RNA sequence: CGAUGUUGGAUCAGGACACCCAAAUGGUGCAACCGCUAUUAAAGGUUCGUUUGUUCAACGAUUAAAGUCCUACGUGAUCUGAG
RNA sequence: GCCUAACGAGCCUGGUGAUAGCUGGUUGUCCGAGAAAGAAUUUUAGUUCAACCUUAAAAAUACCCCAAAAACCCUAAAUUCCAAUGUAUUUUUAAGAGAUAGUCUAAAAAGGUACAGCUUUUUAGAAACGGAUACAACCUUGACUAGAGAGUAAAAUCUUAAUACUACCAUAGUAGGCCUAAAAGCAGCCAUCAAUUGAGAAAGCGUUAAAGCUCAACAAAUUCACCAACAUAAUCCCAAAAACUAAU
RNA sequence: GAUUACCCCUUCUACCUUUUGCAUAAUGGUUUAACCAGAAAAAAUCUAACAAAGAGAACUUUAGCUAGAUACCCCGAAACCAG
């Protein structure tokens, strides 16, 4: 009897679907969540100043690390056993 | 970022030191949210949800967190026995409430 | 209006949680919302929310 | 989609709804 | 640069007149 | 008819499955005095064609 | 469920996490000679270390 | 657009009420009669002719009244083809 | 018009496998990665470049990125550039095709009716086998296989439907001056004093003008009294129903 | 999915093509058997021979030359010309 004009979620005329008391609750919880993450944060141990390049022979030692793996890439090695080895498909019981 | 003098009670924060490492754990998902957070996700360790990770205290770590910061939960890594030694490297189990056991299930 | 924000029981605010770009609902509110504090709406403005 | 200023009471985001009504004034009891 | 402090060294207008020039068909002594 | 329909499925025994023919019949007596509360008497219609 | 309940309690939100009914052996020998160990188990043990 | 056949009439009508008539009622610059206006009600009813392909409109006669509109501006695997 | 049942120009064979940016079709299993449009074009029904991407290879730096730094009249969200740090990405070389017909939501604008599921650009998002009863675009979600295990996320009926205001009581100068045919508190102008404990040269109605009614002031007496009311469509209404046994 | 039990129960908007998006009331198929649609080696990558030289003449050569392997469909017009 009564239609929502054209798709009811687009558009200039939509469906009034209202909030409901548990949507209320979920938005509190997160908000009481973000509210603890933004305190752990206010207050670093080290300043700006004290953490220059206290952790670097680590990155470069990580960096150097991804180079030589990187520049291994190479054909593997080929045996005379693989080759040899596809003779055994005749193999019999003489 | 200014704590009120009773957040520290709130929180169980200690208003003096600030603790040493962090406990982040991913809760909401990385889609419907613009690149730039997908990036910095995925450069945290923070690719898995509900995997707890830790990282430092420094501001630069700091920085990283505060553009990410309603997509996760961050809490005080706590050590009742201090930070393991080479022997006890095996046993150590880390507790829901935020605290590393040293020595978990002995004997 | 001063008075009812002042001693108004609701912990969050629209002040509080779009500044602080909380849950990411930067990504729901426009620019101008900053400034007009949840109050303007196009052009209706509705002096009951605070 | 409609300009941003118009004259019908423009629908809102449904998150932005969620927003409206948890930040909503509560008189002291 | 508008966020720079330093915006706006460079303000001179507001200190000369605007000076208005004597335009061709608009020279009149305006007393 | 909140209880007496958990007794028509058969929604109170353990034994409970809808292809099973688990089923207990409900005696409702007095039907005449219900009381519909608020002013549902003039307001609820009943309509069919 | 009550899952809020278990980590007010100190334990895992889920009752497979870390607790005695997990880390423990689910099976051994009737003599009494330890079993091989779990496949997950020992995964587990090696993310912690 | 590897087809949703297109005006008007003929037949049959289904529905809404913002009602033309029929029933009940308030107001009036309502004495009565004849009117104007507003509320409530959709079970039934809403004519026959001259000109135009006409819907529309004009005119003659009458009726308690000759309502407005939707229905692929109903209805061509039922008809008509004047336009 | 007609020339053997199709003539805006016959039929048959050959040229003929005519040629089509246009439509339709394109045949076993499994696995890896995976693109929505910038520029010219008788060009927008297509192609050829750039970007992006695939396969192989080489090399060293890529993203995030603090302080400093980027215009003169006024000017928001914010970009560019860059060490640390977090993290493994990026560039170059050699081969390449597809795509180049876009839809909505939020945001900044323009045309329109501050109309469209409308149209033209820029930034961002999505295209669940769950949720919004149904649902391309909204929300929850790192898409493997097997189990008759477990914890959680989005989320299921939305508010008010509001307005009673009732006693008692009226007499002086004086038709105040002016005005007008007549202006007696009551067209207008002007003044606004004054008897009585108490009552305005008048707040409203009324009279041609008067008269008359009522409201302010006496006394009497004392619940509270700002504001908040808004019609209807056409096949048949539309889960059924429920105000309290304990809910972060 | 199951189930002692065929249904009864619960859960699922046919398939291709074409599109921003098709259960769509957009296209095609009654069903069966047989028949019917990816083709080329200039530059390149992989493997091998021999190497400042290679190739069973004629050519290419500042690590190159010779050989192998890896590649680019089917149906359809109205017409045009000659006999
Ligand atoms: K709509
Ligand atoms: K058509
Ligand atoms: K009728
Ligand atoms: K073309
Ligand atoms: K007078
Ligand atoms: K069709
Ligand atoms: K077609
Ligand atoms: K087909
Ligand atoms: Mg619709
Ligand atoms: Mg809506
Ligand atoms: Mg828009
Ligand atoms: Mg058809
Ligand atoms: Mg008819
Ligand atoms: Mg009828
Ligand atoms: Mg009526
Ligand atoms: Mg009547
Ligand atoms: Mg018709
Ligand atoms: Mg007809
Ligand atoms: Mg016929
Ligand atoms: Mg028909
Ligand atoms: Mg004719
Ligand atoms: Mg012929
Ligand atoms: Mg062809
Ligand atoms: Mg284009
Ligand atoms: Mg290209
Ligand atoms: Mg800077
Ligand atoms: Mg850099
Ligand atoms: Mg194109
Ligand atoms: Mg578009
Ligand atoms: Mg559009
Ligand atoms: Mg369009
Ligand atoms: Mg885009
Ligand atoms: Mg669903
Ligand atoms: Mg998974
Ligand atoms: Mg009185
Ligand atoms: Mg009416
Ligand atoms: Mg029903
Ligand atoms: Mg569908
Ligand atoms: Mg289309
Ligand atoms: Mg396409
Ligand atoms: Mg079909
Ligand atoms: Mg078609
Ligand atoms: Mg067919
Ligand atoms: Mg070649
Ligand atoms: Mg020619
Ligand atoms: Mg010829």
């Amino acid at each position: 009897r009564n239609r929502i004009p054209g798709r009811q979620w687009i558009g200039k005329h939509r469906r009034p679907r209202p909030v409901s008391a548990q949507a209320k609750q979920n938005m509190i919880r997160r908000l009481e969540t973000e509210a603890e993450n933004q305190y752990w944060l206010s207050r670093p141990f080290l300043t700006a100043e004290q953490e220059r390049g206290h952790a670097a022979v680590r990155r470069a030692a990580a960096f150097q690390a991804l180079k030589a793996a990187q520049a291994a890439r190479f054909p593997a090695h080929r045996r005379l056993e693989e080759q040899l080895g596809h003779l055994l498909v005749t193999r019999k019981w003489s | 970022f200014q704590p009120s003098p009773e957040d520290h009670e709130k929180y169980g924060g200690d208003p003096q030191y600030p603790h040493k490492l962090h406990i982040v754990t991913r809760i909401k998902s990385t889609k419907r949210r613009p690149y730039w957070e997908k990036d910095i996700i995925k450069m945290l360790g923070l690719e898995k949800a509900h995997t707890p990770q830790v990282h430092k205290n420094i501001p630069s770590v700091n920085a990283k967190l505060k553009v990410v910061k309603h997509l996760i939960r961050i809490k005080p890594l706590k050590l009742p026995q201090g930070l393991p030694t080479e022997e006890d490297m095996a046993n150590t189990c880390l507790k829901s409430n935020g605290e590393l056991v040293v020595r978990w299930l002995l004997n | 209006q001063e008075e009812r924000e002042r001693n108004n029981q609701n912990p969050w605010t629209f002040e509080r949680i779009a500044t602080a770009n909380m849950l990411g609902i930067r990504k729901v509110l426009s620019p101008y919302d900053l400034t007009h504090k949840g109050r303007y709406w196009g052009k209706f403005y509705t002096p009951e929310r605070v | 989609g409609s300009k941003a200023v118009t004259r019908h009471r423009r629908v809102m985001h449904f998150e932005r709804q969620k927003l409206m009504a948890v930040t909503e004034y509560i008189p002291p009891k | 640069y508008r966020s720079k402090p330093t915006h706006g060294i460079g303000r001179y207008k507001h200190l000369v007149k605007a000076q208005e020039p004597k335009k061709k068909k608009g020279k009149v002594e305006v007393r | 008819a909140a209880m007496a329909s958990v007794k028509l499925q058969g929604l109170h025994k353990p034994v409970y499955h809808q292809l099973s023919d688990c089923g207990d019949h409900v005696v409702i007596m007095n039907t005449r005095h219900i009381a519909f509360s608020g002013n549902k008497w003039e307001q609820k219609v009943y309509s069919s064609h | 469920a009550g899952s809020q309940w278990r980590l007010q309690q100190g334990f895992a939100a889920n009752p497979s996490g870390y607790g005695p009914l997990t880390e423990l052996p689910d099976w051994s020998y009737a003599d009494g000679r330890p079993a091989p160990p779990m496949k997950g188990q020992l995964r587990r043990k090696a993310q912690r270390e």
